[PDB]
């Protein structure tokens, strides 16, 4: 999963 | 111009008509016309701004990311490169055309600790976006840039916001990815990430139903990022 | 120009990369360049081309009939008929651009059966979706000139091509709602995808099991309009 | 559901 922003 | 001759009101209303749409291009020029005016943008309206931008570069950035890696892959001729290059060319227009309204003059005129730190968080957005991209001389002075943008809104925040607002919970979430991923201290990332879902925490007790959700919603992306890091 | 200065080979190689990167104004943008070119555009080329240009429009269609809806519920100033009045705007230049290809000088050049009804059932899908916006002394010359390509093509593709071929079943598909929603013909809808879906499955036991799949696809698209019909 | 084309 990407990292969240 | 070209949204000189539309009224300030007209071009909030269609703003959030296009959002409706999903027409974001559009709906951030119409932002871009309503900033241009060159009077206060209230909670809604930068909400307005920041998503329009968002959602622009956004598709932005995933385009380049896919001919970034079959560019890599390929190292067929020069028009993997070329086509880099012109995404990346109008990506960058739009980070500069933000971070020029932030500067002309969002940012002097915020006369709140709650504007300021918005309009700063942005600032910090937009020169990491130019950092994702940015391999020059000056890759050094834009990861700067967006940190010390980040670190004013930071210092602001902290002492003007509680610990679980929102905008405060966004803008620790996002210079934690900028330490992350940018700057290469994964260490600092999770601090921040760490300390800052935990002080929300400990928080939430003061806050109501709506603004208890609101919070919690961006908890569990801090939890997102500290589950993939730690 | 603006493509004139670009390569065939570069245009089909950036189209190509545009769709992977999910940026189908940049993908319409280099077909158009290759068409204006003057030379075949292969099988591969014209999905490439058709595939550009249905994503563009069918963004502009999606936000039309949103904007359309909120008009309709509002009959709050002028503002929300101009915004829709301009996406419609550009809503129909596009379709004016891609019959513009068709018929300077796709059409006229393409020397098979196959090439030249691709183009007619292109050439009735964007009629057609100039027709959805229409409203003015030529909604019926429009609705025309939709049917005239669309039977054109259904004679030459009913000669030519065997009942399971996607492109004759795909024109069918789209003739059918044509007739079902612009035409006010829902008689002729039902019995044109009856008999299109009736006709191809008596022929998949002649298929591979790849032109199986692809005429499978598009016979699932018939059964669920007959079953939203009937 | 929309009709499909
Ligand atoms: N037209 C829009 N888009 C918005 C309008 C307003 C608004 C309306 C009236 C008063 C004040 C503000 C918004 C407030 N902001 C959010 O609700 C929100 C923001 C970011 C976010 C999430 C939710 C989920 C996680 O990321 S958003
Ligand atoms: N002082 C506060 N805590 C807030 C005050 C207002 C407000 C201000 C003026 C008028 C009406 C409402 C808020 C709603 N506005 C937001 O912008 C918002 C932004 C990002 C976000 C969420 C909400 C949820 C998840 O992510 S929150
Ligand atoms: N380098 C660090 N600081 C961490 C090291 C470890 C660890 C130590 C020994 C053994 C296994 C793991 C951590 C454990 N994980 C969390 O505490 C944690 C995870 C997700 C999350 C939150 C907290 C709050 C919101 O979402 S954190
Ligand atoms: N780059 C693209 N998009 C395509 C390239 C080619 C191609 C490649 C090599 C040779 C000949 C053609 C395509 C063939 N067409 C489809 O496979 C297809 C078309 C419409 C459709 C479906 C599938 C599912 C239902 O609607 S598509
Ligand atoms: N004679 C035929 N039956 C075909 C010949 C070719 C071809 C031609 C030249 C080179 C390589 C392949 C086909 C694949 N090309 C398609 O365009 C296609 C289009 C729409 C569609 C599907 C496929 C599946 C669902 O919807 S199909
Ligand atoms: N006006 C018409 N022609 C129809 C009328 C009726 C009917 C008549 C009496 C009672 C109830 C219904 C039909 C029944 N439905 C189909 O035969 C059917 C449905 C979906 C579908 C296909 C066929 C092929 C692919 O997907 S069709
Ligand atoms: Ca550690
Ligand atoms: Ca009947
Ligand atoms: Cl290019
Ligand atoms: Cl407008
Ligand atoms: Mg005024
Ligand atoms: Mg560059
Ligand atoms: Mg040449
Ligand atoms: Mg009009």
């Amino acid at each position: 999963r990407r990292r969240q922003t | 111009g070209a949204m000189g001759s539309m009224e300030r009101a007209s071009l909030i209303q269609k703003a959030k008509l296009a959002e409706q749409a999903e027409r974001y291009e559009d709906m951030a020029a119409f932002m871009k016309g309503a900033v241009e005016k060159g009077e206060e943008l209230s909670c809604e309206e930068r909400n307005l701004l920041s998503v329009a931008y968002k959602n622009v570069v956004g598709g932005q950035r995933a385009a380049w990311r896919v001919l970034s890696s079959i560019e890599q892959k390929s190292n067929k001729g020069p028009e993997v490169r070329e086509y880099r290059e012109k995404v990346e060319t109008e990506l960058q227009g739009v980070c500069d055309t933000v971070l020029g309204l932030l500067d002309s003059h969002l940012i002097k005129e915020a006369g709140d600790a709650e504007s300021r730190v918005f309009y700063l968080k942005m600032k910090g957005d937009y020169y990491r976006y130019l950092a994702e991209v940015a391999t020059g001389d000056d890759k050094k002075r834009i990861i700067d840039s967006a940190r010390s943008a980040y670190q004013e809104a930071m210092d602001i925040s902290k002492k003007e916001m509680p610990p679980t607002n929102p905008i405060r919970l966004g803008l620790a979430l996002n210079f934690s990815v900028f330490h992350y991923e940018i700057a290469n201290s994964p260490e600092e990332a999770i601090s921040l990430a760490k300390t800052t879902f935990d002080e929300a925490m400990a928080d939430l007790h003061t806050l109501s139903e709506d603004s208890y959700k609101d919070s919690t919603l961006i908890m569990q992306l801090l939890r997102d990022n500290l589950t993939l890091w730690t």
